[PDB]
């Protein structure tokens, strides 16, 4: 039952990958407090899951700090339960420097998450780079779109990481589901071949290439070279290069007043006129 | 080679080359309904697909994709993960996948659908092309303008020799459901009530099997309220049958007429014009005679010769109108890509698993347009 289970959390079996408690009936919040606990030290359990299980906010800070406090467990399912943002967040704050956890699930709560508990999930877990899915439906458009961007620069870093190590120098690299559809015969309507042929013939327009634009403007090469003009005087003859006395840059007096004269002014310090005409 | 095309209500997904889809199941990720609910659930956390359809009760259905925009990426992975492993029975590995799009995805979206494919099923090569667009070259076409009538959302998009033009692309707020909602509220204000999921799945089917576009509404409007030849019965399960009459035109009315549900928006009719107006005045002339329907909400009979009708009382009289309606616009999609995807010309489109490993996500804006 469930003693046979949190016997072996605490026992540290290693043999039990999996917490399944879904849909597990009379589960309290003491005894999923003691669960949270139980993993406090754990180092065997990767997947802890209840679903379905009367689960509140203290559960969850439960979990919460159990989160913290953990760093083998990559997946948590708090599904289907009576969760408020005020428990939520609880396990998201926690997540603000916990670099294992990996998947975290809370769908289909008691009421509607709140909006200011939304947006805050979003800037709460934008410190985080370890998360990788978020198994949560936003009714936001703003938080939403700034979730799933983090989610793909957090797993970008997995693609960014195998680049360095994984090839660079590595040697090498119950009742019915109303089912009628359509049995088959391939392909004999077509001609859209034309249009890839021309989709080879061309494409690329203009111009883009290279591996990074750390310098200026890498512009298309037609203004910079079609607008001759700027091409000051090449190859033959002035020479012009200005160097000139002997001044430096430590401490000015003339200057640095200037500076502070500058930095003291304002177009109300200048006599009025005026500028509207067009002229003919 | 596969497809998946995705909708914000039905899945469908085969290997390419293919005639139709071999999966087709609904686009849903069932999570028990609230309470005490065990009995229901054994061991799992949620239900995928015909399952989920299955059991509606203790259910409380969602739909990862929401007027074709993926909404929920952790169900989206759910549903792919479904397709792949239990409905299509392959492992995406050992395949390259065309997937779909709405038009006007974010670009944010067109990356996680790229990641989700390289990173969590490690495809070794893949490609995304805008629905409204596949639906086209399944018409044998590159050229033209395609209305994409769905679930959620309509769309009208030019298309101008193989690619989508966004400036031009209209979009509409009215689908599919809405006429079912409408149906439902007038068939009630009528007599028998429809609230139920489960009485609201016989609206869909009074709709379908008995709806049709009047090319004139004023006059059919009089015919039935003339004589009763516009009259037809249907036989509910209990066995009770029930007779709708100007209720068959008066609810795709509502896709030439969204005042009807109280729309300031304008009917599918002007969306295509318009659309057309702000598009080349040197390809005006092949969109015209190259509109072409997509989606189900298309359906109805009628609705291509009302179509042709209202867009040459827009349009200039020297134009040909041409509106063409596959009979398999339901699947057209899905067959659309299905072609691309066997097309020898189409191996070097892909997106290789190298270029995504070197570049990251972002490479699908430039290699798929
Ligand atoms: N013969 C028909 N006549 C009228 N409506 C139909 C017919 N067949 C299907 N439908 C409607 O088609 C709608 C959904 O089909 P479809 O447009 O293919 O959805 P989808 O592609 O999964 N969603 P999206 O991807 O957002 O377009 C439903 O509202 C159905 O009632
Ligand atoms: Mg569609």
């Amino acid at each position: 039952v469930i003693e046979d289970a949190l016997d072996k959390i605490k026992s540290n079996d290693p043999d039990t990958t999996e917490v399944n408690l879904n849909n597990i009936e009379n589960i309290t919040t003491q005894t999923l407090t003691r669960f949270a606990e139980a993993l406090k030290d754990n180092t065997v359990v990767k997947t802890f899951s209840l679903a379905n299980t009367h689960a509140d906010d203290s559960a969850a800070m439960a979990i919460a700090e159990m989160l913290k406090v953990n760093e083998h467990i990559t997946n948590v399912n708090v599904e289907s339960n009576f969760i408020t943002g005020k428990g939520i967040l609880a396990i998201m704050r926690a997540l603000q420097h916990n670099t294992v956890l990996t998947e975290l699930r809370f769908h289909n709560q008691r009421h509607i998450m709140g909006s200011q508990v939304e947006m805050e999930i979003v800037k709460l877990l934008k410190e985080n780079t370890t998360l990788l899915r978020l198994g949560y439906h936003f009714e936001l458009p703003g938080p939403r779109m700034s979730m799933t961007s983090i989610l793909t620069r957090n797993m970008d870093k997995q693609r960014q990481k195998r680049l360095q190590e994984q090839k660079q120098q590595e040697g090498y690299d119950p009742p019915p589901p109303p089912p009628p559809p359509l049995p088959e015969k391939k392909l004999i309507t077509r001609n859209i071949a034309e249009v890839i042929k021309q989709q080879e013939s061309a494409q690329r327009a203009l111009q883009n290439g290279q591996g990074s634009g750390s310098g200026g403007s890498v512009g298309s090469q037609p203004n910079s070279i079609l607008k001759e003009i700027k091409n000051s005087l090449r190859s033959v003859q002035e020479k012009k290069m200005e160097d000139s006395s002997r001044p430096s840059t430590p401490q000015r007096s003339a200057h640095e007043n200037l500076m502070e004269a500058i930095r003291g002014s304002s177009i109300k310090q200048l006599k009025r006129v005026e500028v509207p005409e067009a002229l003919r | 080679a596969l497809v998946v095309d995705n909708g914000s209500g039905m899945c469908k997904a085969g290997f390419a080359g293919d005639d139709a889809p071999r999966a087709v199941f609904p686009s849903i990720v069932g999570r028990p309904r609230h309470q005490g609910v065990m009995v229901g659930m054994g061991q799992k956390d949620s239900y995928v697909g015909d399952e989920a359809q299955s059991k509606r009760g203790i259910l409380t259905l969602k739909y990862p994709i929401e007027h074709g925009i993926v909404t929920n990426w952790d169900d989206m992975e759910k549903i792919w993960h479904h397709t792949f492993y239990n409905e299509l029975r392959v492992a995406p590995e050992e395949h390259p996948v065309l997937l779909t799009e709405a038009p006007l995805n974010p670009k944010a979206n067109r990356e996680k659908m790229t990641q989700i494919m390289f990173e969590t099923f490690n495809t070794p090569a893949m490609y995304v092309a805008i629905q409204a667009v596949l639906s086209l070259y399944a018409s044998g076409r590159t050229t033209g303008i395609v209305l994409d009538s769905g679930d959620g959302v309509s769309h009208t998009v030019p298309i101008y020799e193989g690619y989508a033009l966004p400036h031009a692309i209209l979009r509409l707020d009215l689908a599919g459901r809405d006429l079912t909602d409408y149906l439902m509220k007038i068939l009630t204000e009528r007599g028998y009530s429809f609230t139920t999921t489960a009485e609201r799945e016989i609206v869909r089917d009074i709709k379908e099997k008995l709806c049709y576009v009047a090319l004139d509404f004023e006059q059919e409007m009089a015919t039935a309220a003339s004589s009763s030849s516009l009259e037809k019965s249907y036989e509910l399960p209990d066995g009770q049958v029930i007779t709708i009459g100007n209720e068959r035109f008066r609810c795709p009315e509502a896709l030439f007429q969204p005042s009807f549900l109280g729309m300031e928006a304008c009917g599918i009719h002007e969306t295509t014009y318009n659309s057309i107006m702000k598009c080349d005045v040197d390809i005006r002339e092949d969109l015209y005679a190259n509109t072409v329907l997509s989606g189900g909400t298309t359906m109805y009979p009628g609705i291509a010769d009302r179509m042709q009708k209202e867009i040459t009382a827009l349009a200039k009289s020297t134009m040909k109108i041409k509106i063409i309606a596959p009979p398999e616009r339901k699947y057209s999609v899905w067959i659309g890509g299905s072609i691309l995807a066997s097309l020898s010309t189409f191996q070097q489109m892909w997106i290789s698993k190298q270029e995504y490993d070197e570049s990251g996500p972002s490479i699908v804006h430039r290699k798929c347009f």
